[PDB]
């Protein structure tokens, strides 16, 4: 089962980092965009993957949110198979 | 050692445009953004616009009229700054920096002074500036050299190339008919002069032009 | 976008003395404030992040504070080498932005002008120009009268003075009176004198020579 | 186990869609709302439906809420239901 | 509701000249901000979309910059075609907003 | 071509009620809202309401007070305004828009004027203006024609069908005992007149009248 959970943990933290890059590389050139330094992105898309997102920090353009949808999917799916690997294996 | 390249100066006449650059060095990353930004003289820095050498994209401040059109070259580590049709407002000192994309510019470059005119290139005249043969003198004596006839700015005036700073005042140039004109002085012991050589390396970037001038005593 | 408020334009304060430095941001900011310094002609230089976090080869001397939408610099005993210009910039929100700025000066004790008057080169005279020069070095305030007499007599025509910025050396500043004329003109008139009208003094400072 | 995912991701984005048009259609008429062009409510269905919700944008509309229940609900359940066939398959 | 003002109602430039007219919300509006045209007896005419935005089949004379509550529509170089009445007009909240209007003239 | 046809004008006695109308035409999806704006000579543009054909809601403006009921009809493409018990206040020009549910509205009517008032339509007298038989003229000569008797407001006075149109000046109508008069005014180069027609083709919606008169020189 560690393999199961293992793998997506792997594309979590792949796209964790490909998200914050892709969403300053979007929100950039946004008048009032605050997604705009990598730190804080990276912040960002964790708390969007897992899906709590406070609102302190969002995306306000067409590409923002689509590296946010495709964020929030890679969570939602990697947390529920590290969920359901890890209660199986229970 | 000196991280973003940028060449002293470039002439322009109006409707002209040039091509500004900014050569790196040091650490590099993908993350790493580079930025210009404008100066007119006498008042403060204008943020122009912003690109991702290792992706490309470039965004440009709206509320200034778009002049400019940044690029950048990945293997040379350079960036380039495209200004075109240019006026005596587009005259000022460019600045390129390098921001590790966390917000802030860590360092920059020593600008470009571009001059939007129709005059044309002209080296600096540098003369000497020993006392005057009845000048009485006492624990300090005062040597310096004019440099006129010169044009678009800026021009550098290090002394001794560059170990002799302490007591150096460079006056601001003064504009006349087309020439530019300043004055560097120096100020040292009078008992080192003039036994120990003293001259004033004088460079002018728009004519690729460096020139020295020992500074003896008059006949 | 954001805009940053710095006033006011010019803080003059006494050596060794506390300055403070303001930036008001036309929204919450949060911390994203960042602080360079620039003296004449020189490029910027970070000299504060993220409103309070230091930089290394900065003095101790600086330091930042605030939150929101106010901010200061602080500088702890200033001294000439702080003669500057301070902006603030801001990367809360795209695209970033500078404050207007704001000129240090710093206010010594009065010090009387050093003169010195130099006579034309003859590498210049041999191309038909007399530049006669005269130099009023290191005083204080910057306020300062330079006077051309020419055999005893004033001069007015061809001459270009320039003065410097306060000095980051010893917080004074410096003038620069260039009288030009062509090597005809220089060449029939016999003493050039140049005199220096300041408020250390009351009768003027004067370096004269005679062209023989 | 491509057919209870791939059945719950069609219902999604017809959710997606048709909420996106009610709530600007609910919307509307609501001094205050910011719910009311089609592109923006289509990225509130979404952080919706996958629950993150960041809240720069929310209905203050009965029906606007009550559309929001559904696209929550549908989200949901869909995004439970291909975590679940894709934890199965592997 | 959302209040756009528009001033100075009437804005007096020379041919050639850079042109810029304001548009200030009451509240922050993000780029929800758009502007129109409108001639002497014409209908109005969009400008500029979502504050920066260009439009196709009007001069790159034309330009927007701005967010939040403070909106700019730019003209370089004005020009006798340019007399009209400008107005703003936003899209953040309901029910949409016009701006008083602001009159060129060269 | 056109996408949104208004009705030019439509006269209204106070307590009266008129439905305006707006066809459509080109492109046409079920995210589309039509609005109207309201406008009073001098005055700025007012939202008065929204309708979303597709579904057929209406929303209108809290502000003002509701005068109006919108309605459209899927199969014609025609959005329709009733305003009723009208007064001196309601008189304007009403634009319809059309706005792709995206908040801005792409392309707009040419607005319907409408005038509340006890007053009766007079179609207006147009009479020629050709320079009086002394005129001596120059490189160019202008010629006109007076439109006066006529109301409601408004009138559409184009040259040549609308081929002259450089150097045409349309004064602005002035009221006088229930009546309004304006006149048009046409410059042309001397050599071309009267050889080559000039007329003047006069349109007056509120009575379905347009009419033609040739400017050819007195007599
Ligand atoms: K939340």
């Amino acid at each position: 089962q560690w393999r199961a959970a293992g793998a997506a943990t792997v594309l979590l933290v792949i796209v964790l980092l490909a998200g914050s890059y892709l969403a300053v590389l979007a929100e950039r050139g946004a008048p009032g965009a605050q997604l705009i330094t990598y730190p804080r992105a990276l912040w960002w898309s964790v708390e969007t993957a897992t899906t709590v997102g406070y609102g302190d920090l969002y995306p306000v353009t067409l590409w923002g949110r689509c590296v946010a949808v495709v964020v929030m999917v890679a969570g939602i799916t990697s947390f529920g198979l590290v969920t359901a690997a890890l209660a199986t294996w229970f | 050692q000196v991280q973003l390249q940028q060449p002293g100066a470039e002439l322009v006449k109006p409707g002209a445009s040039v091509k500004l650059s900014c050569k790196a060095s040091g650490y590099t990353f993908t993350s790493d953004w580079i930025h210009w930004v404008k100066q007119r003289p006498g008042h403060g820095l204008e943020w122009i616009g912003e690109i991702i050498p290792s992706y490309g994209r470039a965004n440009y401040n709206e509320k200034i009229q778009k002049k400019a059109t940044l690029t950048a070259d990945k293997s040379s580590s350079t960036a380039f700054m495209q200004l075109s049709s240019l006026t005596s407002e587009d005259s000022a000192v460019y600045y390129c920096a390098r921001e590790r994309g966390d917000g802030y510019f860590a360092v920059w470059g020593a600008g470009t002074t571009v001059t939007v005119s129709s005059a044309k290139t002209t080296p600096p005249s540098v003369y000497p500036l020993a006392p005057g043969s009845a000048a009485q003198t006492n624990s300090m004596v005062t040597l310096g050299c004019l440099v006129k006839g010169y044009f678009p700015e800026p021009v550098t005036v290090t002394w001794n190339s560059g170990s002799l700073s302490s007591g150096v005042h460079t006056f601001p140039a003064v504009l006349q008919s087309d020439l530019y004109t300043l004055s560097s002085s120096v100020t040292v012991p009078s008992s080192s002069w003039p036994s120990e050589t003293v001259t004033c390396n004088v460079a002018h970037p728009a004519s690729s032009t460096k020139v020295d001038k020992k500074i003896v005593p008059r006949d | 976008d954001i805009l940053l408020t710095q006033s006011p334009a010019i803080l003059s304060v006494s050596p060794g003395e506390r300055v403070s430095f303001s930036c008001r941001a036309s929204q919450s900011i949060g911390t994203d404030i960042h602080w360079y310094q620039q003296r004449t002609n020189g490029s910027p230089r970070l000299l504060i992040k993220y409103a309070s976090e230091s930089i290394s080869g900065i003095p101790s001397r600086f330091s930042g504070s605030g939150s929101g939408t106010d901010f200061t610099l602080s500088i702890n005993s200033v001294e000439s080498e702080d003669i500057a210009n301070y902006y603030c910039q801001q990367s809360n929100r795209w695209p970033f932005t500078f404050g207007s700025g704001t000129k240090l000066e710093i206010k010594r004790a009065d010090a009387a002008p050093t003169v010195s008057i130099f006579p034309p080169s003859s590498e210049q005279l041999t191309s038909g120009g007399a530049s006669v020069v005269c130099f009023l070095n290191n005083f204080y305030p910057k306020d300062i009268n330079v006077k051309w007499k020419i055999d005893g007599s004033e001069r007015q025509n061809g001459v270009l003075n320039s003065w410097t910025d306060q000095d980051s050396k010893d917080s004074t500043y410096s003038m620069s009176s260039t009288l030009t004329l062509t090597k005809d003109e220089y060449e029939r008139h016999n003493s050039y004198t140049c005199e220096a009208t300041h408020k250390t003094s009351t009768s003027p400072i004067v370096k004269s020579f005679n062209r023989n």
